[PDB]
């Protein structure tokens, strides 16, 4: 039995959101790629280091927001700017949210030496697509 | 750290092969030549083979950048097969999806 | 504790000018789009989700910042910046008869920190040969001295460089061929009366 | 009702320098989803016509990359899963293009590009001989 | 030939964006830019706004902070073009040797104890010292006075002191150059120090030795402020100076004429007159004044005088040639004009007045010139008030809505002014509006705009459709009241407060609501 | 009913007709000059009010590539020409 990025069925009591709800054979059919760029192109090069640098970006966000992070990022790469949108629980103090946007910003910057955008987007709770 | 010590001695082995690439170069160009003197190649042969082994483009090995894998890697995104799945199949990677003909 | 407005969209005016709300490529923001769209896959019973929270119009490259509307605005603007191309060179005949010389360059955008291809360096230059000063003799020898640079048919001439690193260096290479090729085709030099009959084109 | 008055200040200096002449000019672009290139020639196209280009949209044929992995991480190898790699063309051609023209529409195309598409520009430059052969020697 | 090549158009990279930043303009219902567009995280007040952006703020010093504590963690480069405003900055010395390339090092990375003390080791080495170095460690030292500058982390009286390094450093001076007297004087007179600089400037002029710009600058504001003499023996001592400056050939600049306007604010009687003669001289000197000179001329000429004549004349004389002008930044207290010129317009009550400063803001970029946070509230605050009744009520709420939220919070006192205008237009209709906008502005728990909204819904007998709306505005305002974020040091009632919203629930249909509203008054006495 | 700007001045200082012919731009920088930079572009900047007017800031400053885009920019090769190559 297939089990790669799957949630198990266990009653109806485990809420699931709609990236979880999905079997990977329904990318590019019913869920889109949660990150967008040139590198897996046909004839384009400089794939290896997106791919590095977006796994590093799963780990610092999920790492600075601890258990705020709704679900997973979403990283659009436009020109030489990098675009990070996050769907972030209403846990922090709006101070410290501000702090963290200002440090992410600043720190991401100066480390892939391009500039970083970071939109956010506030929700009361995880969203509920299935099962709950 | 990297992930292993085999993964720390690739690390050496790029750094000393890179500063001695041009030198290696100048010297392979005249063994790889025959119309210079076989008397001046059996030289060039001393010499280049009097290097430090880590200085050699052949025994460069191609690993995963995350699990350090020595075999089953692509060569286009340097990931192991176990770890490009793990990041295709939750849609990380653009463009990648499940082949379907 | 910290409580949550009412977005923005219950103030947004009815004939409000979209584009002045997105100046620029921005991610989709809930509150700040007032059209009520829902996407995903729907439950067996149930309706597509709704457009706060739902990550799959997040996803998405929005076009908001390029309505119509915001288009014509948009270019009317740019239309400072231009200038006419000539009446006279209508039909591309006439641009052949004006202007015998076509130079083909390439530039790459891609996403990431570095511009830097490798591949935007060639440089194409093609040249018809009915529109140059070549006698009978000359032409011949420049056919023979060129390779299979010419083309039998449409009588054209193409030179293609690599070995520079930059374009302009390609650029400067190149017409440095073409007029190099020029003055030699019309040099009869004493070795040349060794003519074999098999060599004759004719 | 108030509004910012005359908050345009750009400036055009016309040098003495002949402007430079393409014979044509080809926008290529790339992506994985056609919904995107759509919408993203329409935008092109809207953009052209008001700037008085008078383009043609031709749509390249797409190809597709496969290759094939292992499926467990020990032994099995009867059973395998396979990828695969959409890269869908679209192709804009500009013909008697200014050289002023050509750079704010390349620059004004460029800043709209979506995060998911790439495109490469053909630009076939024209001018007169050079000046050795124009110039008789011999 | 038939075909003629246009030429070219060249402009600059940044041009094109801004053709297209014309046609966008300010959006109503957008919250500020800087901010996020996240309800959750939109600012709700100001007292919000200054927390919110400074806290935004260190973030970014908190983050250059490391990467200037680990230089070693982003020495790696993958940007091309090279980008030198992301690489991480050095600031102890490079080179750890004792030697004069080293010492200029230090100066120019704002260190002062490394440079002081690897002078004196210069020193005692026998080493000779260039003067335009030693002039370039008493400027750095004379601005700070022998201390640090202000780092992410490591008013009354006169801060100038007597023992100080740079009286000593300078005695020890071979050759001392008119340089070295001119950047003495001015740190002296910064420092509230003008005893000492007229001193060294009287030896100056015995040294033959020509004053620059800047130390005629700080020399008439020094004369003023030594002694406490009448108005007549400090505009001798003024025009002396400005007779010394003739003889030397230094022509003042701007901010020369700037500080004596400032100045004669003291003087708010008998400076009137040689106020207007020093602009005048601008004029014909070709000096173009900048906003903050106009901002002390207005200011001298207004004081607490019920005729104000005299102010009038200026202020309009001011406007028409000011007029159809756009001003680029040319004075470090050109912020404060912009705020003073509507101090000027809330006394003489003059809307169009207020509209030509309003239209000369909106023009190029001079709106950037409107001054800190608290400037810009109060600017507007001033100016909004002028909306309300002197101009109709239908223009006034098109005018409400454009500059509030987006560009600054309303005031307790300015709600109150929005409620008399529409009292005055006899316009009843809004005020449920107006309450549910108070406590998104921030003014959800403000006694002073609870009492008046309460009085004015209940002043007079209202239709049936009317007094519901009044009605469910009240039952807002009474929830309010039993939530209150003061109820943990002392929750308090208005007794006006309670007898309107009893008053309220009776005419609207809602004779059961006023039952519960009997009880209330016994209860609370 | 008489103008600000029209009346008795200060004839002590005679109407310059022109500035410097040739200001001292390239020499050694004093330190007040620097610092009135400093409060003068301070005062003028301001936190940023649209995307396109960071999107200028920055193309200043050299964050964002100079459109059109040419994969040349920033690298002549020493200024050489072809033949120190051919
Ligand atoms: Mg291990
Ligand atoms: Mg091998």
């Amino acid at each position: 039995k297939n089990r790669a990025a799957r949630v198990r069925v266990s009653k109806g009591d485990k809420p699931v959101t709609y990236e979880e709800a999905h079997a990977p054979h329904y990318i590019a059919h019913r869920k889109g790629w949660l990150s967008l760029h040139t590198g897996n192109l046909d004839g384009e090069d400089h794939a290896a280091e997106r791919t590095v640098e977006d796994v590093f970006l799963r780990k610092f966000m999920l790492g600075t927001f601890p258990g705020c992070l709704a679900d997973q990022l979403v990283l659009k790469r436009r020109a030489n700017q990098l675009e990070i949108c996050a769907l972030v629980l209403r846990q922090l103090p709006p101070h410290k949210f501000y702090f963290l946007v200002g440090y992410s910003e600043t720190l991401l910057s100066h480390f892939y030496k391009c500039p970083v955008h970071l939109h956010l987007q506030t929700v009361p709770s995880k969203v509920v697509y299935k099962y709950i | 750290y990297y992930v292993d010590w085999k993964m720390l001695r690739d690390v050496k082995r790029r750094k000393m092969a890179y500063e001695y690439a041009d030198e290696r170069l100048r010297i392979n160009s005249l063994r790889k030549n025959t119309i210079l003197p076989k008397d001046l190649q059996e030289v060039a042969d001393e010499e280049i083979a009097s290097l430090p082994r880590d200085s050699c483009p052949v025994r460069i090995r191609n690993r995963c950048v995350m699990t350090s894998r020595p075999r089953g890697v692509k060569r286009r995104w340097r990931l192991s097969r176990i770890v490009f799945r793990h990041l295709a199949d939750h849609g990380q990677l653009s463009g990648v999806q499940r082949a379907m003909w | 504790r910290r409580k949550a407005l009412p977005p923005r969209t219950e103030k947004m005016a009815v004939d409000q000018d979209w584009p002045s709300v997105y100046p620029v490529a921005a991610p989709f923001k809930p509150s700040a789009v007032p059209l009520p769209v829902r996407m995903g896959y729907p439950v067996k019973r149930g309706v597509p989700m709704a457009k706060e929270g739902n990550l799959e119009l997040l996803k998405i490259p929005n076009f908001l910042h390029l309505t119509p509307v915001a288009i014509k605005r948009h270019c009317e603007a740019l239309k400072d910046f231009c200038t006419e191309w000539p009446a006279a060179l209508d039909s591309d005949e006439k641009c052949e008869k004006h202007f015998p010389i076509e130079i083909d360059t390439a530039d790459y955008v891609s996403a990431g920190p570095s511009i830097r291809n490798p591949k935007a360096r060639v440089v194409t230059l093609r040249v018809k040969l009915s529109s140059l000063n070549l006698d009978d003799h000359a032409k011949k020898k420049l056919i023979k001295l060129v390779g299979d640079r010419y083309c039998k048919s449409t009588d054209v001439l193409t030179i293609k460089t690599d070995r520079c690193p930059l374009k302009r260096q390609n650029y400067d290479y190149a017409v440095y061929l073409l007029t190099v090729l020029y003055h030699e085709s019309w040099k009869t030099e004493e070795w040349e009366k060794k003519k074999t009959e098999a060599d004759m084109e004719e | 009702v108030d509004v910012p008055k005359d908050m345009t200040k750009p400036e055009i200096t016309i040098s003495d320098e002949p402007d430079t002449l393409y014979k044509r000019l080809s926008v290529l672009v790339k992506g994985h989803d056609k919904a995107v290139l759509d919408s993203y020639e329409y935008f092109a196209v809207l953009a052209a016509k008001e700037l008085g280009i008078s383009i043609k949209v031709h749509e390249p044929p797409r190809k597709i990359e496969r290759f094939t992995l292992l499926k467990s991480v020990h032994i099995f190898k009867k059973h395998r899963v396979q990828y695969e790699m959409r890269t869908l063309y679209r192709c804009l051609e500009l013909e008697h293009l200014t050289g002023s023209t050509a750079d704010v529409y390349l620059e004004y195309i460029q800043r709209n590009l979506p995060e998911g598409v790439a495109m490469e520009v053909t630009k076939t430059k024209l001018e007169q001989l050079p000046e050795h052969i124009r110039k008789p020697i011999w | 030939e038939e075909v003629v090549i246009p030429k070219k158009k060249t402009w600059d990279k940044v041009a094109i964006l801004q053709a297209l930043a014309s046609t966008v303009h300010r959006d109503s219902t957008a919250a500020p830019y800087v901010f996020q567009d996240d309800p959750y995280l939109i600012p709700t007040s100001s007292v919000e706004s200054h927390s919110f952006l400074l806290a935004k703020k260190s973030g970014e010093n908190a983050a250059k902070f490391i990467i200037n504590s680990y230089p070693k963690y982003f020495q790696k480069d993958i940007a091309e073009p090279h980008i030198p405003c992301l690489m991480p900055e050095y600031f102890e010395p490079q080179i750890e040797d004792v030697s004069e390339a080293a010492l200029q090092e230090r100066i120019k990375l704002r260190k002062v104890k490394a440079s002081v003390d690897m002078f004196d080791q210069l020193l005692q080495a026998g080493t000779t010292v260039s003067l335009e170095t030693t002039n370039s460690l008493l400027d750095l030292l004379c601005y700070y006075g022998n201390q640090e500058p202000s780092a992410n982390y490591n008013h009354l009286g006169v801060t100038w002191r007597t023992k100080n390094n740079a009286e000593r450093i300078f005695a020890l001076m071979p050759e001392k150059n008119a340089h070295s007297y001119c950047t003495m004087i001015r740190g002296m007179v910064k420092h509230q120090a003008p005893t000492q600089a007229l001193n060294l400037y009287t030896v100056l002029l015995n040294n033959r030795l020509r004053a620059d710009v800047y130390t005629f600058n700080s020399l008439i504001e020094a004369t003023a402020l030594v002694v406490n003499e009448k108005f007549e023996e400090k505009w001798n001592n003024i025009l002396d100076l400005l007779k010394q400056m003739v003889t030397q050939n230094v022509k003042p600049n701007l901010q020369t004429f700037n500080t004596i306007l400032k100045c004669l604010r003291r003087f708010y009687a008998f400076g009137k007159l040689p106020a207007l003669q020093t602009l005048r001289e601008m004029k014909a000197i070709g000096i173009e004044p900048s906003l903050a000179t106009y901002h002390y001329v207005i200011q001298l000429f207004y004081q607490h005088e019920s005729p104000s004549k005299g102010s009038s004349l200026i202020i309009y004389d001011i406007m028409n040639e000011v007029m159809g002008k756009r001003f680029s930044p040319r004075d470090p207290d050109d912020d404060m004009f912009f705020q003073s010129a509507m101090r000027v317009c809330s006394s003489l009550r003059d809307l169009e007045l207020a509209y030509q400063v309003h239209g000369l803001l909106n023009t190029g970029d001079n709106w950037k010139l409107i001054g800190s946070d608290h400037r810009r509230n109060f600017y507007y605050s001033k100016f909004f008030n002028l909306l309300c009744f002197m101009e109709q009520i239908d223009v006034t709420l098109k005018w409400y809505k454009d500059l509030i939220p987006s560009v600054f919070f309303p005031h307790s006192q300015t709600m109150i002014d929005l409620l008399q205008a529409l009292d005055v237009a006899n316009r009843l209709d809004m005020v449920p509006q107006i309450w549910k906008d108070s406590k998104e502005y921030g003014h959800t728990f403000r006694n002073e705009l609870k009492e008046e909204i309460l009085m004015l819904m209940a002043r007079d007998q209202h239709p049936p459709e009317l007094q519901v709306a009044f009605a469910d505005c009240a039952a807002d305002i009474k929830s309010t009241y039993e939530s209150q974020d003061a109820r943990q040091t002392a929750p308090e009632w208005p007794a006006s407060s309670l007898n309107y919203v009893a008053v309220l629930f009776l005419r609207a249909g809602r004779t059961q609501e006023a039952w519960k509203m009997l009880g209330l008054f016994r209860k609370h006495n | 009913r008489k103008n600000i700007f029209k009346g008795r001045r200060l004839n002590i200082f005679e109407p310059q007709a022109v500035t410097e012919e040739a200001p001292e731009t390239e020499a050694v920088p004093s330190l007040w000059d620097i610092e009135f930079a400093k409060q003068l572009a301070a005062v003028t900047e301001r936190p940023f009010q649209n995307g396109f007017e960071e999107m200028i800031q920055w193309t200043k400053e050299g964050k964002l590539w100079e459109f059109p885009i040419n994969n040349e920019a920033g690298f002549d090769d020493d200024g050489s020409e072809f033949h120190e190559h051919i």
